[PDB]
């Protein structure tokens, strides 16, 4: 019957306190439970708080969950926030059906910067012989998630048929790839191809040659 | 030594019937209730179905249209989601769960479910070569998500970066990559372990310089 | 007084109130002597009091189940207590 509301993004300082709200709808709060999943980035919700405010032994202690009657809402609050919160956070309650909470996606400040480091593979002889030609290009440890990317034909300005993935987080730093999709004929005639990647002022490239 | 493992999922036309399992381990299947739960990209995580422990009860989500019908087989400690008359709107990740009376305290690792009329592809495997050195395999021209890359049956778990997909003209494209001495790859023979579920193809490359 | 014991008042720096007890907590148990109503909780405090016990295992609910979660088994609400001193005219300190 009722729904919860939960802020779609969050940030906080390494070190600091963070309280992730959950505001119920309709009904009041502590009549039914509340309970608090974790999500990493591709990863199994887990528990963090159940029955309220009860923690199962396993999560640091540094997680702890409340009721906050007057707003009709329930909070988490993080004290000495580390690195590895680096999660969603959805809250759930339930009466005659079961409900979630939109998604809290907390984000940690205080990250050391990293500059990207890449490899890239030339096209398969496999691949080449079918009259195509993929040029690899792996985006690995670095932070922050802001990058740009673009691909050279002899230092030649080319996004023709040029294919970018989104950076997402794997470990505490982020990583990406990037395709650039030829024939074979295409491969052989320009004798330099580049994989330019920007970030953050400092442009580091590699570079395939037939 | 509690384990939800989740299967029977991939692809199919809209309007059309699949079914999901959760097989269950490591605790009294027949004292805890069982529960599914999906996640889009958009809406996120959303109540779909939940039996009691008994069985004497089901309980459906209201973004169902009583579509959908959980069972559960104690003999087999399994418990099965029956979906049909199914829309490009179900197309979602869907865990199952165990209850624990007022939450869920146990989750499975999801299995995807894609909703179109856009047929399986199979993904097209090339091996990547260029005191350490980096190999990779291209699984090229896929779909649906996802696939899963293992080194040597998994047997190097040290340095396995595997990149995420992208999508152009409806087909997925990823590369996964590993990290070891000159010393390893040239005595001993590396391999990739590309799977695609949907297809049901398991695909094996041998890196070569 | 004899309806059944339903907590609505929590006593403020009392045992009720340090060990954790919320309004709507219905106690059917302690130690053990059955409790169904007010009575019978007041009994057997002043039993157990001058049995001289000074710890116990209170039991209570909290709550309805969630769906699909109704025939689930789970520890009751194992809850251990102090015994309020009746001779020193202690209160556990909860009311309807």
């Amino acid at each position: 019957q009722f729904v919860l509301t939960q802020p779609n993004s969050v940030s906080t300082n390494l070190g600091s306190t963070v309280k992730l709200s959950c505001k119920r709808s309709t009904g009041n709060i502590g009549s039914n439970y509340v309970n608090w999943y974790q999500q990493h980035e591709g990863r199994s919700p887990t528990t963090m708080i159940y029955r309220d405010d009860k923690r199962p032994d396993g999560v640091p202690d540094r997680f702890s969950g409340s009721i906050d009657r007057s707003s009709n809402s329930a909070l988490l609050t993080i004290n000495n926030v580390q690195t590895e919160d680096e999660a969603d956070y959805f809250c759930h309650s339930y009466s005659s059906g079961i409900v979630f909470g939109g998604g809290t996606k907390l984000t940690v400040l205080g990250q050391p910067k990293s500059t990207p480091t890449l490899t890239v593979f030339p096209p398969s002889t496999e691949e080449l012989q079918g009259n195509k030609a993929t040029l690899v290009c792996l985006i690995s440890d670095f932070y922050p998630s802001d990058v740009e990317v673009a691909w050279k034909a002899n230092g030649a300005p080319i996004s023709q048929g040029v294919d970018t993935a989104n950076p997402t987080k794997q470990g505490n730093k982020y990583i990406a790839s990037s395709f650039l999709r030829l024939t074979a004929e295409q491969w052989r005639s320009r004798n330099s191809f580049t994989c330019q990647v920007t970030h953050e002022g400092n442009t580091v490239e590699k570079s395939l040659s037939p | 030594e509690v384990q939800l493992v989740e299967s029977g999922g991939g692809l199919v036309q809209p309007g059309r019937s699949l079914k999901l399992s959760c097989a269950a381990s490591g605790f009294t299947f027949s004292n805890y209730g069982m529960a599914w739960v999906r996640q889009t990209p958009t809406k996120g995580l959303e109540w779909i179905a939940s039996i009691s422990a008994g069985g004497d009860k089901t309980y459906y989500g209201d973004s169902v249209k009583g579509r959908f019908s959980i069972s559960r087989d104690n003999a087999k400690t399994t418990h099965y989601l029956q979906m049909d008359s199914l829309r490009s709107e179900d197309t979602a990740t869907y865990y199952c769960a165990k209850t624990s009376r007022v939450y869920f305290d146990y989750w499975g690792q999801g299995v995807m479910v894609t909703v179109s009329s856009a047929e399986t592809t199979a993904p097209s495997v090339y091996p990547l070569a260029p005191s350490m050195v980096t190999l990779g395999c291209l699984v090229k021209g896929y779909f649906p998500e996802p696939v899963t890359v293992t080194w040597n049956s998994g047997a190097l778990s040290s340095g396995v970066h595997t990149f995420p997909a992208v999508l152009q003209s409806g087909l997925y494209t990823l590369t996964s990559s590993v990290t070891v001495p000159s010393s390893t790859w040239s005595s001993q023979a590396v391999t990739c372990n590309v799977a695609h579920p949907a297809s049901s193809t398991k695909v094996d490359k041998k890196i070569v310089p | 007084l004899k309806e059944p014991v339903v907590v609505g008042y929590v006593q403020r720096d009392s045992i009720a109130q340090k060990i954790g007890i919320k309004p709507g907590d219905k106690i059917i148990k302690i130690n053990g002597y059955e409790v169904r109503t007010w009575e019978d909780l007041r009994d057997a405090l002043i039993r157990l009091s001058l049995d001289g016990v000074k710890e116990t295992t209170l039991f209570l609910e909290r709550g309805v189940a969630m769906p699909g979660a109704e025939d689930d088994v789970v520890e009751v609400l194992h809850l251990t207590i102090k015994v309020p001193n009746v001779q020193k005219g202690e209160e556990l300190g909860i009311a309807p």
